[PDB]
């Protein structure tokens, strides 16, 4: 009992350290100021001029113009001060795509009895019952009656709208002058028609500004029954691997980290062959091993997805002209994982309480005494501080130029507890009674006043320790 | 003797000492 | 303004009477890219490069 | 029995503060400050000339400021800050007379005058240049209304020669013409006042000006200055009706307080001054006694400028108004701050304010003890230092100088630019000896008296609650 509560805590606090170092590298989280922005720019807006028919309400199913027209319309062609620009933080990047799911006729069955009133409406997800004839009118392909199963796509599996493999879709052109000449030639002819579920759509960002890339989804489900589900999937993605000198240290960070699993997973191997094995009713190398085993995780990842990400990245500039660019799909499928992963055992690991008992916290919300004493030291510290302020706002008042209004020598003396005196024209405005001031408010300020507030907290510290002590050897 | 001993037995304390005030280090930012 | 800083000051430092004896020609080796820039919007710099 | 009289006495002493805080904050009005900074910057900054940057703050030589005295002054002076001048201002001269030395007899050939530095015995009390009037002539101080100044180098007498100038703006500059065309600035000069007050109708506040400039036996000029406001009607709105009822009633609870301590002395004849609480209240009392006789005295003698807004022809002599509200101030500003520390005793109800008042009245002996012991090392190094670079750095000119910038350096606060080159040897020692022996030793040992006291006095009140 002389070596291990010495050396695996230890090792455990340096762990501790160095998970929380690129745990703080790590947390960037510039969502709020490129993923909220981002989606309120591209879900917050009008599509008429003033109106509920906004993304959050969706406007209607025969809203095809009402929809694809506004706030879409405003991602292919965003003109502010076809165009790029809604709120000088975004740009565009490679090719629109809209999906659109119809349920054509194959929802029922058809007898003889009353098929002539309806027999084809939107039903749920299928493959012989999604689109097989045009959606409604459709002189060719407008609205296509073919299935996009080889179309390198994998089915959603949504849980209020149902997804599949196959369903009529269509991309945009490089502009928004084509994507409404399309639109507008759907809604004339029907592509979206009645028998349409759902409808999906994803797109790509650029942000120059802040440079990384952009995943967005949406989902708009108008049951047949009536009304629609609006969902919107926004998530980030970025790459810096090597252009500063703070990353470095990250990486250096890693480095370590690697070090430290490998110490840890070479250690416990030795824990079930020599020691005896199936010995896990302790609650505790439970823990050991499904740390260790999520550790090995989100490290054969995080190498992985940067890989491919960077290989993603890479292809950036063929895809103004190039049919689909939308196949980014897969990547935040890992990236969310490792963004989930990273905080399924930063939780556990931290989770580790063998080293000093969790149920005694009696010790860390008694310390109440200590907040009390730290109260009647700040009105026994600001009359003091009070007093030499009224002095010098009295005595320097019309000379010194800083001791001239009362709200203004209280910041000029905590600028003189931080170092930051003058002292030119403080001693140059009294000759006499004005060195005095600095002097004593220096004695009284950094000797006699400081040193109680260290003696509190050491008393504190002390009194816990003893507390500490007189409970568990009790 | 002793200014070694008194080192080597109280890096404990001071480890977690620093780990109190990295943790509330990364706090200070995860509010921003 | 590299130029005319270069044809006035590192110049006549190079050469002249004796001026520091250099041990060597001077180079001007070049980077490209060939993926042409466009200026940022006004500002200096948002973040970084 | 305890409670009640407590009470009392904390409402009586509640009742005295306020009133006191009260009357020393509707003395303060924000145009003052206002005022000041502009004469400051009109007569201080604006350059002496159109093509020189020279201005008063930055004078460098004997002729520079006869380029002040007709150029950045009378323009200030006589303006198109919107002041209007009363009175007529004045410029004074002091100087020292030839041969004032024991010259070593070896060079005594080659030099022929000292004009030693100023002293009341080496004053030039004969006439010289020609003999027109009061500006080449001897005047006692007594004849003249002066006093001393205590300037940066020495303290000046209030006699010389004086010379008053005109009220517009042609005479003014046609006497110091003729002032300019003989040696009045002659190499015998020692001190150069010029005096003058302003009235500045638009808001109610004097000002009284004073320009010092000061001839070394050395060579060279040393500028200084000094503007003091004033508000003298003070009856002009309901606001000074409750200052002046403020007065009466801070004078009623003075009085009310000597009666009381000397009462109280009278019934204790002695063992009275070691409580600390009565040696501080009769500081008090002594200092508003001291206050009050003050303001008495300057307000007994308020109406004599009252005719000087009648547009006189003289100088109105101002030094003394100036000075005494300076010195009430200076009073006042004291007194307040003992009146605000005495609070210090009723604040012991509680149990945490009672532990920190035991606390430090019981660790207040080795404090005092030590604080000797620190104080000699502090001295033995200004001393060292003073002797060390007390020619070159311009920190350590003088002691005191010394002593605070030492203090400076407590609060990190070191240039080392000019200690280091000063002298390379012997002032690295001592910057790199003072730090270790201030910041690791010296510093540790009065939180090592206020940790062991505080954690005493705990325990030992701990058991007598538990006692
Ligand atoms: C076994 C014994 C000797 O008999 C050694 C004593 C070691 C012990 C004092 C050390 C070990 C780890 C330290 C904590 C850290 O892990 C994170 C924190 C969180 C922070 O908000 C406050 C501070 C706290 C609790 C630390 C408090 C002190 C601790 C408990
Ligand atoms: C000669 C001179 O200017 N000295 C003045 C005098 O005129 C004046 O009478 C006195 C106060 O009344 O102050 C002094
Ligand atoms: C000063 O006094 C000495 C004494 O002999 C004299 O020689 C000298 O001329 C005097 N100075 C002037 C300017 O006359
Ligand atoms: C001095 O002499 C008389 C008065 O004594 C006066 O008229 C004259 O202007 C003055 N100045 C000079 C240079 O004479």
């Amino acid at each position: 009992y002389l070596k291990s509560v010495l050396r695996e805590l230890v090792t455990y606090l340096l762990f501790l350290i160095v998970l929380c170092i690129l745990t703080y590298g790590m947390m960037s989280s510039n969502v709020y100021y490129y993923t909220r922005m981002m989606s309120q720019l591209f879900l917050d807006t009008p599509v008429s001029k003033t109106e509920k028919t906004n993304f959050k309400t969706l406007s209607s199913m025969e809203d095809f113009w009402k929809f694809t027209e506004g706030s879409l319309l405003d991602g292919l062609y965003w003109k502010m001060q076809n165009r790029s620009f809604i709120f000088y933080e975004n740009l565009l990047l490679g090719v629109p795509r809209i999906r659109q799911l119809r349920v054509r006729n194959g929802s029922c069955s058809i007898p003889q009895d009353l098929r002539d009133e309806i027999k084809e409406c939107y039903d749920v997800y299928s493959v012989s019952s999604e689109d097989r004839a045009p959606f409604g009118p459709r002189n060719g392909t407008a609205w296509i009656y073919t299935s996009e199963k080889d179309l390198n796509g994998s089915s959603h599996w949504g849980i209020i709208a149902t997804y599949s493999g196959a369903g009529y879709y269509l991309d945009l052109s490089r502009t928004r002058e084509e994507t409404a000449a399309q639109v507008a030639s759907l809604k004339k002819n029907v592509w979206l028609d009645r028998g349409t579920r759902a409808t999906f759509i994803d797109f790509s960002v650029y942000n120059a500004n802040i440079n990384l890339f952009c995943v967005v989804r949406l989902l708009v489900e108008f049951p047949a029954t009536g009304g629609v589900i609006p969902s919107w999937q926004f998530q980030p993605l970025k790459l810096i691997r090597y252009v500063t000198t703070f990353d470095f240290f990250l990486a250096a960070c890693e480095i370590i980290f690697c070090f430290f699993i490998f110490y840890y997973v070479v250690e416990e191997i030795l824990e079930i062959r020599i020691h005896k094995l199936h010995y896990f009713r302790s609650f505790w190398n439970c823990l050991d091993v499904v740390i260790v085993v999520l550790s090995v995780v989100a490290i054969g990842i995080n190498i992985y997805r940067t890989s491919n990400v960077e290989v993603l990245l890479q292809f950036l500039e063929d895809q103004n002209t190039f049919p689909n660019f939308e196949h980014l799909a897969y990547w935040q499928i890992q990236f969310n994982n490792i963004a989930a992963v990273t905080v399924f055992f930063v939780w556990i690991k931290l989770f580790k309480f063998i080293n000093f008992n969790r149920t005694m916290s009696q010790l860390s919300t008694t310390m109440s005494r200590c907040a009390k004493d730290l109260f009647g030291f700040a009105i026994m510290f600001f009359i003091i501080f009070l007093a030499y302020a009224q002095l010098a706002y009295l005595v320097f008042g019309t000379q010194v130029d800083d001791f001239s209004t009362f709200q203004e020598c209280i910041f000029t003396q905590f600028r003189i507890i931080l170092g930051d005196i003058n002292f030119a024209e403080i001693e140059e405005a009294n000759r006499v009674l004005g060195p005095i001031y600095f002097t004593t408010f220096v004695f009284f300020m950094f000797f006699i006043l400081l040193n109680m507030f260290l003696a509190i907290i050491n008393d504190t510290y002390s009194e816990v320790k003893s507390d500490l002590a007189q409970q568990k050897a009790e | 003797s002793v200014f070694g001993k008194t080192l080597c037995r109280a890096l404990p304390e001071l480890l977690g000492v620093t780990l109190g005030l990295v943790v509330l280090g990364v706090a200070y930012a995860q509010l921003a | 303004e590299l130029w005319p800083w270069m044809a006035h000051v590192l110049l006549p430092y190079v050469h002249g009477n004796q001026s520091s004896p250099e041990l060597g020609p001077p180079r001007l080796r070049q980077v490209r890219l060939q993926e042409a820039l466009y200026p940022d919007p006004p500002g200096p710099r948002v973040h970084t490069c």
